[PDB]
């Protein structure tokens, strides 16, 4: 995120931190006690050995991990989508499977998921989150940041993302003078959007021309066309 | 980038591009993997030896434009054996311009249901990952199956208006059939809405028998398991009219204070 500030501990539950070798590198959500959902083209060629993805629940700052509200956890399984294609950048998508159960606390909840024929109309500011960098070329952001953009067409993020392909797997967010949007190092951050006082999944980072750019919207993957796929590993 | 491409049965042992040496940078082969209608792919490599995951090889199951992805392979190690289940099998080799690492070799073979062990017939249950459990974990509250399908789904909604509503359609071994409501409680209410994936049990009320399956009658117990018995005696039937709240979804239950800034 470069244009937002930071947030208030607890107020991202679900958001939780992957770090690979010492180093956060990409972001997941907490969907129940067990898994996650994150971006495949962070874990792609990682999911092999998934000791080494250490995950971090409840992190508010990246400086204090001996915190009491955090929960440290450990990859035991990592599920790539199978429709999922680097090279079009479609269905980037993944779950990430939980060693030891993870105790609900007041900064640590699950993410909600869309139900089946729910659309979120375009316009409709949804926030975002993840400790991404404030800035497209400088260094990541030690504590949580935090901002809201608003929902767009597929049709006019296809006409306004002509390097791309848009499918109907993927939502597009974002102001038309740029300035508010995610950006590098910040990998299968969420698209939160509240509805009836419950924040749903309504978007995964998926990839971006470039950060902070006017009419250059950042493209997250539809979690409701995945939603059974997701439920499917849930049971 | 311009090395081998689509092989048959007669061709299986191939290198990567120089695998006796080293591969190059910034390669991009693929071995488009044949096979006759009805014969799936067995991908096992002999040896491989790559560098980190910056160089990858995606194997994948197409038969089509629509792709999809098998397995990844990278770093040096043994790795499985990839099985597909269509008579096309595409592997994509991506590399970087720096490092290169030796490469790989690999044959296939064709044949019928490779991977997938010989479903056991005279009712044997066969879950996903291959175990056999005829009636010993048929949705009665064990993990006999360790990829967690034996405790699939013998029990969900029907004629319902949203997603969280419906009927009480179980299934006991084969037959789905629903329930009655004669000693209907709070407890086997949020029993059942736990067992769907749902939240505290809500008000639930019948309208009229309208089902004349073999309706079952659910009883609680002391120990946490739940004792049903599809018994078809039972006059003026309730057909329960499941209507259970989801989960504790994502309510932000800290204490944030209101700051329009
Ligand atoms: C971690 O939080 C505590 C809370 O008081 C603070 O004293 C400490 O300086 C913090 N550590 C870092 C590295 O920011
Ligand atoms: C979580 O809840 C269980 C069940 O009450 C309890 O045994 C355990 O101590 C709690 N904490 C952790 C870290 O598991
Ligand atoms: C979305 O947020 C922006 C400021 O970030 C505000 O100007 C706009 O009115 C909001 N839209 C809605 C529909 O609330
Ligand atoms: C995007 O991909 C679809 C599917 O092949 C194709 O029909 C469409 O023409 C493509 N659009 C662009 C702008 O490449
Ligand atoms: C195997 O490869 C040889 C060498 O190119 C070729 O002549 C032969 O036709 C191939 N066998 C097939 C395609 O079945
Ligand atoms: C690959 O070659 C090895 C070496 O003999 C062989 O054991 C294996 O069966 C081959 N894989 C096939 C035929 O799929
Ligand atoms: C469910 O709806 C179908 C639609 O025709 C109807 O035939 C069936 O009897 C209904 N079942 C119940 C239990 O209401
Ligand atoms: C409920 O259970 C009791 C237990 O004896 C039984 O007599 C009764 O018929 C059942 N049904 C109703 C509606 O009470
Ligand atoms: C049942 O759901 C309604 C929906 O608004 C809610 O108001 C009510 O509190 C719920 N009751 C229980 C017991 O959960």
């Amino acid at each position: 995120i470069v244009g937002g500030s930071n947030a208030k501990e607890g107020a991202w539950p679900w958001v939780v931190g992957l770090y690979y070798g010492g180093r956060l590198l990409c972001g997941a959500s907490l969907v129940s006690s067990d898994w996650l959902v994150s971006a495949a083209h962070c874990v792609y060629g990682r999911n092999l050995e998934p000791s080494k993805w250490t995950a971090i629940l409840g992190l508010h700052m990246k400086s204090n991990l001996t915190s009491p509200q955090t929960v440290p956890r450990l990859i035991d399984e990592i599920v790539i989508n199978p429709h999922y294609n680097r090279r079009r950048k479609d269905n980037d998508i993944a779950m990430m499977h939980l060693e030891f159960k993870v105790n609900y606390t007041d900064y640590i909840q699950p993410i909600c998921l869309p139900e089946e024929n729910q659309v979120f109309p375009p316009g409709r500011n949804c926030s975002i989150a993840g400790w991404g960098t404030v800035v497209y070329q400088g260094t990541t952001a030690n504590i949580l940041q935090e901002a809201d953009v608003p929902l767009l067409s597929n049709e006019r993020c296809q006409q306004q993302m002509p390097e791309y392909n848009i499918t109907e797997n993927m939502i597009c967010a974002g102001y038309e003078e740029g300035g508010i949007d995610s950006c590098q190092g910040d990998s299968g951050g969420p698209l939160m959007c509240q509805e009836n006082n419950r924040w749903f999944l309504a978007g995964v980072t998926s990839f971006g021309y470039k950060c902070a750019l006017p009419n250059r919207p950042g493209v997250y993957a539809r979690v409701s066309r995945f939603t059974e796929w997701i439920q499917s590993f849930l049971h | 980038c311009g090395g081998p491409f689509e092989l048959w049965e007669p061709n299986t042992t191939f290198s990567s591009t120089n695998f006796p040496n080293s591969y190059p940078n910034l390669a991009f082969c693929v071995w488009i993997l044949n096979a006759q209608k009805g014969k799936n792919i067995q991908l096992h490599f002999q040896e491989f030896d790559l560098e980190n995951i910056n160089d990858v090889v995606e194997i994948r199951d197409g038969e089509e434009a629509d792709s999809l992805l098998l397995a990844v392979y990278t770093g040096p190690g043994p790795v499985k054996d990839v099985f597909s289940t269509t008579n096309r099998m595409t592997v994509l080799l991506i590399t970087n311009d720096v490092l290169a690492r030796g490469g790989f070799k690999a044959n296939f073979t064709t044949g019928y249901h490779l991977g997938i062990p010989e479903p056991c017939k005279a009712d044997h249950f066969q879950c996903k990952n291959g175990e056999c459990v005829p009636l010993v974990n048929l949705c009665d509250g064990h993990l006999h199956c360790e990829d967690g399908s034996d405790e699939a789904d013998c029990v969900r909604f029907f004629n319902g208006t949203t997603n969280n509503n419906g009927l009480v359609r179980f299934r006991i071994q084969s037959i789905w059939h629903t329930a009655c409501a004669e000693n209907w409680t709070t407890q086997i209410s949020n029993d059942v809405c736990q067992l769907l994936g749902l939240g505290s049990g809500n008000s639930s009320k019948p309208i009229f028998p309208t089902d004349g399956g073999p309706f079952v009658k659910l009883n609680t117990a002391p120990d946490g398991h739940l004792i049903l018995t599809p018994s078809q005696q039972c006059l003026q039937d309730s057909l329960i009219r499941l209507q259970c709240n989801h989960k504790s979804c994502g309510k932000k239950l800290a204490a944030q204070d209101i700051t329009p800034k």
